[PDB]
């Protein structure tokens, strides 16, 4: 059997959001605290849908994990080590998919990846230019308004 | 290829 853990956050009313985006206002949602496994990690995604007059980094979405205070703390390594794969996932038709997504190595000298003092870490590891909006008018990412992002961890 | 980084929210 294969054991790593994957969350599938499905984000609705996906319409509203960039409307928001587009009346600069702040877009910021996370999914909900989920396990890596029993033993486990809890952890969290948090998206960012920058401003349409972000310098750096307009019009992009951002998404980053957190760890969080888990029930099982007590019975897992830290810090944390392994490898996620952050993916939004096109669903169009199956002839061919190309899903949109970075693997990320954690890296245990980033407080990010150590247990925090609070239930979700101020801390977050990911990308702030993760995938730009336009990319979402090139394939059908957003279907029945919902927008479908996967984090699969590998420890 | 595109490097993830630390923030502090």
């Amino acid at each position: 059997q294969q054991c790593n853990g994957i969350y599938i956050w499905k984000i609705g009313n996906f319409g509203m959001h960039l409307k928001c985006q587009e009346e600069e206002k702040p877009v910021v949602i996370h999914s909900p605290g989920f396990y890596t496994g029993k033993p486990g990690y809890k952890l969290c995604m948090r998206l960012h849908l920058q401003l349409p007059t972000a310098q750096r980094c307009a019009n992009y979405i951002s998404l980053f994990v957190h760890t969080m205070q888990g029930e099982y703390d007590s019975h897992l390594p830290w810090p944390f080590q392994g490898t996620i794969r952050l993916t939004i996932l096109d669903q169009s038709e199956a002839p061919v998919r190309q899903n949109h997504e970075e693997i990320m190595d954690a890296k245990p000298e980033l407080l990010a990846f150590q247990r925090p003092t609070i239930p979700r870490n101020p801390k977050g590891f990911g990308y702030v230019t993760f995938m730009h909006l336009e990319a979402l008018r090139q394939r059908t990412f957003i279907k029945d308004d919902t927008l479908l992002v996967r984090c699969e961890v590998s420890t | 290829k595109q490097e993830p980084q630390e923030i502090d929210f």
